[PDB]
């Protein structure tokens, strides 16, 4: 910014006008516009070499919104963290991006780069019979390490607990560390001959994926990001079935668990002598010389209560130095004591495998130092137009509470008030509307539902079969088999419990009465569930996604919240203000005023041997 | 017929509400009820009003930051 004269407009850009700088020749063919400050990225996605920056723009700037048109990238520093882990200098980055700027890259942003780009590659984590070493390439690293108030060719060992807490003073001084395991020289740990079979297919996205964790040849730790139904699950395989070891699989379910080991089983050649399934049913380990366990975060974070069935699991799987370890919805890994199992575990390397990688805290960025960075993310629309994962039209729907509820909404507190509008008359027409026209279209709809009391007063009136925290696995699994399988149910209402790793192919059509207020991930995994339609590739082919809310409530301000992940990834919401043909139907739920006021009063109610033959 | 100066206020049932609720607390809101979907009230408390009602509608409604 120098001798630069300010326009007349400059003053409505609060020091954000960025024209000092001026544009080359060639603005017309460069297609990366970079912000001199916020180090933000604008991506023109429709000029030529769009697809050549596509990718490398994705490794060293993270997405924060990928619209139809234009791109938005940002750079910060752990996403230069994990761009300079994969082979990547400066020197190659600043010719690369003068080469593609349309403006100049700034001091500002050649500084950043510098700094950031400099300290990877000199100190590694090593594991040796279940014994942690800081290994250090050259010596001088000993006076910065063992100096270091925290702490406690040179090699010295440090406690399993106390990674939790190196990793960060990792991050926080100069060095930070880096996991690379050289399976290919690795013979003390019992190898595991698996192989894809020949009927397995590697699609492209996913063979950029495995592609990006295997860039040098040594096993990576960090996190798959990809859109639900995108195959993670055989990501998970095609890693195991690569390596070529001991390997493990954490879920955060019961079902899921079930579902992992049907996958496993079908897509790779492991036999099933190797394979065990540590759940709460059955607790067998193998004893072969190596195989997998695809347990539950529950089971291997506890702590406190272990029984003598699972105690000797737990001293299996602490004995042996496993390693690989698989974290499907690894979104739930850095919480409290989900995170103890990547310490108490003892693996070479760690995978995170996590539709959506966001929570409403703002522990998210600690997964760098848990498990590792972010190794590729695969953007939702182009999968969707190369017909990976279905389309869906989401809807949002504007249901006007009525005023003897609203009379009542006013004055009533906030903890009662959620129960209020969750069962208004309006928001049940409009279900049962949508559910009969979709149902007369011959769609399968999944209604989802937080609230357990409204889950169960929909399920009972409109006599329906209803999923819920208390029904055990044998009676949901009868319930799920006979939505899919048989032509006579073709709707049910699901609770939390299936927001997450459930695989319903058939399912089409997904309906949202009431949910987890501002939870944001809870929207973008219940979508996911839908993003499985089998018939995803026939023409005129589009998902049904709606949201009912009440309007004039702060179920707008939640839904308006919790849907802003979406919009990031692409998804635009539609405003139904009305659904045509709707008073037409022959029967509507509580359509008499006595009908609404029975409601309305019942929902406020709310709230010795001898002596033993006498008797 | 007496001239009762105020505002014909034409609004939904939703909104009814807010302005018998906003009268409760202030009783010279409302000078008097016409309708289900139709009220009466000080000509000098309309712009009062309006900008008290945007104020709890604002709440409800989301902002990015
Ligand atoms: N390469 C592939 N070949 C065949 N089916 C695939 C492939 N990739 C994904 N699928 C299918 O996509 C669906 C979802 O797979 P899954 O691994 O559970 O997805 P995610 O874990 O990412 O939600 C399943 O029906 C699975 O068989
Ligand atoms: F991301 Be998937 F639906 F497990
Ligand atoms: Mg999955």
């Amino acid at each position: 910014p120098a001798d630069f004269v300010p326009d007349s407009v400059s003053g409505m850009f609060r020091s954000h006008d960025f024209s000092y700088l001026r544009l080359r020749p060639d603005h017309a063919s460069r297609p990366l516009w970079i912000s001199p400050s916020d180090g933000r990225i604008i991506l023109e996605s429709f000029s030529p070499l769009a697809e050549q920056a596509q990718d490398f723009l994705v490794t060293i700037a993270e997405p924060i919104s990928r619209p139809s048109h234009i791109h938005e990238y940002k750079i910060t520093a752990y996403s230069l963290y994990a761009a300079v882990s994969v082979g990547l200098e400066t020197d190659d980055i600043i010719s690369v991006l003068d080469r593609l700027s349309k403006v100049p890259v700034a001091e500002s942003i050649i500084n950043f780069i510098k700094g950031a780009t400099i300290s990877y590659g000199k100190v590694k984590l090593v594991i040796k019979h279940n014994r942690y070493f800081v290994e250090t390439t050259q010596a001088d690293i000993l006076q910065m390490l063992l100096n270091d108030s925290v702490i406690g060719v040179h090699s010295f060992e440090i406690a399993n607990e106390s990674v939790e807490v190196v990793k960060k003073r990792c991050q926080e001084i100069d060095y930070p560390v880096l996991e690379e395991y050289d399976f290919r020289n690795d013979h003390r740990n019992p190898d595991l001959d698996i192989d894809l079979k020949p009927s397995t297919q590697i699609r492209p996205y996913q063979e950029k994926s495995l592609s990006k964790m295997f860039g040098n040849g040594r096993a990576r730790s960090g996190i798959i990001v990809l859109p639900c139904g995108a195959g993670k699950t055989l990501v998970g395989i095609t890693a195991a079935c690569t390596i070529k070891k001991s390997v493990i699989v954490l879920c955060t379910s019961s079902v899921s668990v079930m579902q992992w080991r049907q996958q496993f089983l079908q897509w790779c050649t492991l036999q099933p002598e190797n394979c065990a399934v540590f759940t709460s049913d059955n607790k067998e380990m193998f004893q072969t010389e190596s195989g997998l366990v695809v347990s539950t975060y529950s089971m291997v974070a506890n702590t406190r209560n272990r029984s003598h069935d699972s105690q000797k699991v737990m001293d299996f799987l602490t004995g042996r130095e496993w390693g690989f370890i698989i974290l499907d919805e690894v979104h739930v890994v850095p919480a409290a004591m989900f995170r103890r199992v990547v310490s108490t575990i003892a693996a070479h390397a760690k995978l995170g495998l996590t539709a959506t990688l966001v929570r409403e805290d703002d522990k998210i960025g600690d997964l760098n130092f848990l498990i590792g960075p972010k190794l590729y993310e695969a953007n939702w629309m182009e999968l969707s137009q190369k017909g990976h994962i279905a389309n869906v039209q989401c809807a949002e729907v504007w249901c006007p509470m009525t005023a003897e509820f609203y009379q009542e909404y006013l004055r009533e507190t906030a903890r009662k008030r959620m129960l209020l509008y969750i069962m208004n008359p309006t928001k049940f027409q409009a279900c049962q509307f949508l559910i009969q026209y979709h149902e007369r279209r011959g769609d399968k709809i999944i209604v989802f539902s937080d609230n357990v009391y409204a889950l169960q007063e929909y399920a009972l009136k409109m006599g329906k079969p209803f999923i819920y925290g208390s029904t055990p696995q044998q009676e949901r699994m009868n319930i799920l088999q006979n939505f899919q399988y048989n032509d006579q149910i073709n709707t049910i209402f699901l609770s939390k419990v299936g927001d997450t790793s459930i695989d319903l192919p058939e399912a089409t059509c997904l309906i949202q009465i009431s949910s987890h207020y501002g939870s944001r991930r809870q929207e973008a995994q219940r979508l996911g569930r839908i993003l499985r339609a089998k018939r995803r590739n026939d023409e005129g082919f589009n998902a049904f996604f709606y949201s009912l809310v009440s309007k004039d409530t702060q179920e707008m301000y939640y839904s308006t919240k919790r849907q802003a992940f979406l919009v990031d990834q692409g998804y635009a919401f539609k405003v139904i203000t009305h659904l045509h043909g709707m008073e037409n139907i022959p029967n509507l739920a509580y359509a008499s005023p006595r009908e609404r006021r029975e409601l309305l009063q019942e929902v406020l109610l709310k709230n010795h041997p001898l002596i033993r033959k006498m008797y | 017929a007496r001239a009762r100066k105020g505002a014909l206020v034409q609004c939904d049932p939703s909104i009814k509400a807010l302005i018998l609720q906003i009268d409760a607390k202030m009783s010279d809101i409302v000078l008097e009820e016409l309708d289900d979907t139709h009220l009466l009230v000080n000509p000098s408390k309309v712009e009062f009003v309006k900008h008290e009602l945007n104020r709890l509608l604002s709440k409800n409604i989301y902002n990015p930051m």
